[PDB]
RNA sequence: CCGGCGCGCG
């Protein structure tokens, strides 16, 4: 009942990236 | 989405991103080099060039001040003058591209929008057969564009084929395939049937035949129907290729493969128009298949449609900002040359065409919806819906009957439950779990594959198209089947070909194992949702989209599992950006430090939404711990240790008590009201705009002639509320005098409450005046009362009816009362047997200190699978609790309780547990509506509509049909004259009920018969009203 | 019908309103309130007492 | 711009031995693991843990047995999840754990025996 | 104080 959710479990996808710093990863987006 | 239930907003984040991978650039070429009619000055772009620059506001200051979040676009142009030979190329300034956030959502004028998909036909050929008036079966194939234009191919009752265009343009098929240029040789060798075309030839088409030309303008003469002889032009073949060939002739890249499919052709990809062998291999099918030969296409099967993003919404309107562009330089570039003057490529090109055709893209177009921010449930389904509306779309009035019905091509793309109530059923879908968006507009569910022993298959999960759904064997159930035989030999149902048999395990292809593959996220919370009926699963999905986020959170007792998942991807909670050690944590803020980057995160405090409800972050760690990127640092509203909750779990019992639950009342007792357990914080917000008056801009100001000091003891010196003051029906927020009349902003009824933010901000313009906006913000303090909506998550709704004292209620064998009381009745109508199951084991985990999350359909592992974990979980908590009426071996489930009136126990056990109940919107305070008198409209000086507006009640055509049935020809006129429009009549009935003296008949006609009789004056129409009298007979006019 | 003795009522000096904070103070002002309406206390007599936090 | 979600790096027996014959400054933690073993998953989540805690105090590397099957061999390695804590003083003897042990035990052998 | 569009409730 005071479990906290493990959200790096084996059952969740991969951290969703920040969509501005995505873009900018890619090099799409200048500074 | 392979092995784990993929991001609920992954669709959204992948088509923005392509967008801007290919998105721009397949729409930045196809810019025109704009050249003047001299061809003196030659203006191109240099697409290779362009960029994105970060927005410079943040994504927090965009909402908070209304702006737009944006980034720049800064391709890069050249100008030729050719008068000096000279060239010069500048980093020009073309528009702003609005960006997605995380979740999805954009952000206009500080409003969070979402744009939806959108379902249409996919382009290619359908073949479809309709019966006449006397029942001749009429086929007929239809070619449909990237762009929506049918072709439709039609066999008359004489076999002519005529290529309809509309409604009345008809033209045949020699004249239209010769106005391309197929002679009329080589049309009758590439057919089966070459005698049915030359049967059609009178002597008359054949000499236009004969010729290109005059094919051509005998089809523009019969597609335009316009008498006399065209000439042949450029001109005419450019006006008509943009009417006809760039509407119908252009099937792109999805339109040329279904065609390469449906016609059995093997023509190469890159043709993205409609070749002409098309059209006569068509014609072959067409004849071909009214002799048996094939089968008809299923329009609504989901292999002939395509799926829009925001990809294809975004490039789009990027196709319409670069054409409207264009033709911004056109003139700028004639305007200057007009003047010889030498003009930098900057100021040729203004921002305009780019930022308000998407300023006016998502205020406008019906796909962009403002989010819905009621809770963390609505955030995430809101932007996975699939809608048939829209531009390009079908209305519901124009919507077909055999549409809105569940197709075998759904089962596991659409939910075949979520859809909306009212006109539009059937019309909005929604997206499964697994459902994903392919790479053709199709939409795609992952299946496990089952393949012989020679095969590598190294991954087995293949996602499905609906074109190939159908051609293989899919089965949903499980190998645990043994007899004397062996296993490859026991039989499961399976689909294929759109219908359910039953094979055996070695027949089977693929298999259908994920718990969550055919449902959306609504009907996935549903506990135990086998046991409901259908029915009701579309309601409960409904009712938790309209639960209010709690004051207090707690996590419910039994759930799917699929919490945990919703919270993650709604962004209320504090995700990790970046692995380290919590160091500090307040209520402000959380500061974590992690490989010498140490940042800091905020926490919302009691911030407004959409629809009026608080939201709240807390932290979820403590200072010393260290942290994954990507785990939870914080709860938000309606979300406990990373899981949705949206509401509580209370003693409940399932029992009639004194008809205070009759029909779906509820009763409840004070325990809930003075413990605070279903009190919701809900904010309003307020604004007020000063503008410029030909008499002068408006004042703010404390001082206003004729109030009260009562009414303005809460404003300071500007004369704005002061933040934290206890505000009343009628108090004053914003004192404005307008050149002076009182036109301050005054608190509306029932809007008492205490002000928390006041945003006094100056919009900085053009102007000599800047428009000031000042937005107040009251919270309320909303406790559960009688007339508040509760349900559970198995579509049972109630109303709060009545609220009893502790020592009142039904109590268990242990002492405890319960806190609601239900009506048993409303199990059996509605079919919803899981909320049996759902209040039992809340008991029993509530007891054993244990929660539960269950994947639904758990019968497929034995047979009462929910019966034996209730069972069996209820004895544990008897057993180890030392409490015997929890399980009861003579009814399971259900115990004798006592009165709390009588200490006398009810004669029948009473089935008792701990469900999870959610708080509604819909609740008394926003519906409590009355009117004495007031304002009335302008023209029909009728009551207004409204209770914003202190309107009245309409008393309609159904309802006057009542009052005429009862025979109450005084009452009924009453509600006609001098209650809604007799101006004259009003006034007096105002006068006499205040002095008692008796209400004499209007006689007279009301507001709207006059009304009436004016707008059929202004039709050369006159209408008069005559009374005879039957003394002397005596024609008298009524004035009218 | 039996009668307990509860904290009713507490005065803060420097609060705009019960749903701020306080710099220092990890509590928010409606924390506070929540766990000052926990607290037991027991009285044989009636009357509106006042008592100080300092 | 984005951070990577994964702290732990898998190396090859080649780049192994490189690491274990340079100069070590920090202890040498060294994880056998395959994906097709069940108890490896929750030992890479204690592991990542793990290497979130020891930042630059500890280096955490694990070698896939699928493809260093006899490498693993030669290590003296009898099953999955096998742990090697490898101490920064080539004269002192490297210590191997078998089995799912806590992120505890890791700390306490790291401290006291690294 | 006027109409369209979108979303809902019974």
């Amino acid at each position: 009942p005071d479990a906290v959710m493990d959200f790096r479990g084996p059952d969740f996808h991969e951290p969703t990236p920040n969509m501005l710093s995505y873009l900018k990863e890619n090099c799409k987006v200048i500074s | 989405g392979t092995s784990t239930i993929p991001g609920f907003n992954q669709i959204q984040f992948e088509g923005f991103y392509r967008f801007i991978d290919q998105g721009l650039i397949e729409e930045l070429s196809k810019f025109p080099k704009i050249e003047d009619i001299d061809h003196e000055i030659e203006f191109q772009l240099f697409v290779e060039t362009y960029q994105l620059v970060e927005p410079l506001i943040k994504e927090r200051d965009a909402v908070y001040e209304s702006l737009t979040y944006s980034s720049e676009l800064y391709v890069s142009a050249g100008l030729i003058w050719k008068t000096n030979r000279n060239m010069q190329e500048q980093r020009i300034f073309i528009g702003n591209i609005p960006l997605m956030n995380s979740l999805g959502t954009f952000i206009v004028n500080g409003i969070y929008r979402v744009v939806i998909n959108q379902i249409l036909q996919s382009p290619g050929i359908y073949y479809q057969s309709e019966l006449d008036h006397n029942g001749i079966s009429v086929y007929t194939g239809t070619i449909i564009s990237d762009w929506g234009g049918r072709l439709e191919l039609e066999i008359d009752k004489k076999a002519r084929i005529w290529a309809r265009v509309s409604r009345k343009q008809k033209i045949s098929i020699l004249v239209l395939s010769s106005a391309m240029g197929s002679n009329l040789r080589e049309i009758l060798e590439n057919v089966c049937y070459p005698e049915i075309f030359l049967s059609f030839l009178t002597d008359k088409e054949k000499k236009k035949i004969g010729s290109k030309e005059n094919a051509i303008l005998e089809f523009y003469q019969q597609f335009s129907c316009v008498g006399g002889d065209p000439i042949f032009s450029e001109s005419l073949c450019k006006e008509l290729q943009k009417k006809f060939f760039h509407q119908r002739c252009e099937l792109g890249r999805i339109g040329r493969r279904n065609i390469n499919w449906r016609l059995n052709l093997n023509i190469p990809q890159n043709n993205i128009f409609l070749l002409p062998r098309d059209i006569l291999a068509a014609a072959d099918h067409l004849i071909g298949m009214k002799f048996g030969m094939g089968t008809l296409d299923d329009m609504n099967h989901l292999k002939n449609k395509r799926i829009r993003s925001v990809a294809d919404l975004l490039q789009d309107q990027l196709g319409l900002a670069l054409a409207r562009l264009e033709n911004v330089v056109k003139g700028t570039i004639g305007g200057a040359i007009r003047h010889k003057l030498i003009p930098t490529p900057q100021n040729l090109v203004t921002s305009t065409p780019l930022t308000t055709t998407y300023e006016s893209f998502f205020g406008l177009h019906p796909l962009s919806q403002v989010l819905d921010r009621t809770n963390p449930l609505t955030q995430i389904v809101h932007g996975r819906k699939l809608s048939y509306l829209g531009p390009g779309g079908l209305t519901g009035r124009t919507a077909n009957f055999r549409i809105r019905d569940i197709h075998p091509s759904h089962y596991g793309r659409i939910c075949p439950i979520d859809t909306s109530e009212g006109i539009n059923v059937g019309l909005i879908g929604s997206l499964s779990i697994h459902a994903r968006i392919g790479d053709w507009g199709s939409l795609e569910s992952p299946f496990y594959e089952l393949v012989e022993k020679s095969k590598k298959a190294q991954i087995r999960m293949l996602f499905l198209s609906p074109s190939q759904d159908e051609y293989y064997m899919i089965a949903a159930g499980n190998s645990l089947a043994l007899n004397r035989g062996i296993q490859e030999e026991q039989v499961v149902p399976a689909r294929y070909r759109q219908e359910f048999l039953t094979i055996a395990w070695e027949e089977v292809h693929l298999r259908s194992i994920f718990p969550f593959q055919y449902f959306s996220i609504g009907a996935s919370l549903i506990p135990f949702i086998e046991h409901n009926d259908a029915n009701r699963a579309l309601m409960s999905s409904n009712m938790q989209r309209q639960a209010v986020p709690l004051s207090r959170s707690e996590k419910c007792i039994v759930g799917t599992g699929l919490e945990r998942q919703v919270a993650l991807d709604s962004g209320v909670p504090a995700i990790a950006e970046h692995e380290g050690k919590i160091l500090y944590t307040d209520t402000e803020k959380i500061i974590l430090s992690g490989n010498e980057n140490t940042l800091s995160i905020p926490l919302i405090m009691y911030q407004r939404s959409n629809k009026n409800t608080c939201m709240h972050q807390k932290p979820q760690v403590r200072r010393g711990k260290c942290i994954k990127k990507g785990q939870i640092l914080a709860d938000g509203a309606a979300t406990v240790g990373g899981e949705l909750a949206l509401g509580k779990n209370v003693l409940v019992a399932y029992m009639p008590w004194e008809g205070y639950n009759f029909e779906d009342a509820v009763l409840i007792s004070e325990c809930l009201v003075y413990g605070d357990i279903y009190t919701s914080f809900h904010i309003r917000k307020y604004e007020i705009q000063t503008h410029v008056t030909t008499q002068g801009p408006e004042r703010i100001t404390k001082e206003i002639p004729h109030l009260e000091g009562r009414l303005l003891r809460n404003l300071d010196k500007n004369g704005i509320v002061m933040l934290g003051s206890w505000v009343e029906t009628g108090d004053i927020l914003v004192g404005k005098l307008t050149p002076s009349k009182e036109t301050c902003l005054k608190l509306p009824i029932g809007g008492r409450g205490r002000v928390i933010d006041v945003r006094w901000v100056q919009k900085k313009g053009g102007s000599s005046y800047n428009p000031e906006i000042i937005r107040v913000y009251i919270s309320q303090k909303r406790e559960i009362k009688v007339g508040d909506k509760v349900a559970g998550r198995h579509g049972n709704k109630g109303i709060i009816s009545k609220i009893l004292p502790r020592q009142d209620m039904p109590y268990l064998q242990d002492g405890r009362p319960v806190d609601m009381v239900f009506n048993p009745l409303g199990v059996p109508s509605r079919m919803n047997v899981g909320q049996i199951f759902e209040c039992s084991l809340g008991l029993a985990g509530s007891l054993l200190d244990r929660h539960y999350r269950i994947a639904p359909f758990d019968e497929r592992y034995e047979q009462e699978a929910s019966r034996k974990l209730v069972f069996s979980e209820l004895y544990e908590a008897s057993k180890q609790t030392a409490n015997p009426w929890v399980f009861e071996p003579e009814y399971p489930g259900k115990s004798r309780i006592f009165d709390g009136r009588t200490g006398d126990p009810f004669e029948q056990p009473v089935i008792i547990g701990k469900p999870y109940i959610l708080k509604l919107i819909h609740q008394v305070d926003d519906k409590i509506h009355g009117r004495s008198s007031g304002h009335y409209a302008l023209v029909t000086q009728q009551p207004l509509r409204g209770r914003s507006k202190q309107g009245g009640q309409r008393v309609g055509e159904m309802e006057v049909w009542a009052l005429e049935g009862f025979g109450v020809a005084h009452i009924l006129q009453e509600m006609l004259t001098y209650k809604s429009d007799h101006i004259r009549a009003r006034q007096e009935v105002l006068g006499t009920t205040i002095i008692g003296g008796t209400i004499p008949k209007p006689e007279d006609a009301p507001e709207s018969f006059r009304l009436l009789v004016r707008e059929l004056r202004s039709l050369a129409l006159e209408l008069n009203h005559f009374l005879v009298s039957e003394k002397n007979f005596q024609i008298n006019r009524k004035e009218v | 019908e039996i009668e307990g003795t509860c904290i009713t009522r507490a005065k803060f000096e420097n609060i705009p309103h019960d749903y701020s904070n306080i710099v220092g103070i990890q509590e928010s002002v409606h924390e506070i309130l929540m766990n000052l309406n926990e607290i037991v206390l027991k009285s044989n007599l009636y009357g509106t007492r006042n008592a100080l936090i300092c | 711009f984005v951070r990577e979600d994964y702290l732990v790096r898998k190396l090859s027996a080649q780049e192994l031995q490189d690491l274990v014959k340079g100069e070590r400054k920090v202890p040498l933690i060294v994880d056998f693991y395959a994906t097709w073993c069940g108890p490896c998953i929750l030992m890479a989540q204690e592991l990542e843990m793990l290497a979130v805690e020891y930042e630059s105090n500890a280096m955490i590397v694990k070698v896939d047995t699928d493809d260093e099957y006899e490498f693993a061999r030669d290590m003296q390695v009898r099953g999955l999840p096998t742990l090697f804590f490898i101490s920064p003083d080539p004269s002192k003897d490297a210590i191997r754990t078998e089995g799912l042990i806590p992120l505890q035990m890791m700390r306490d052998i790291i401290d006291n025996d690294m």
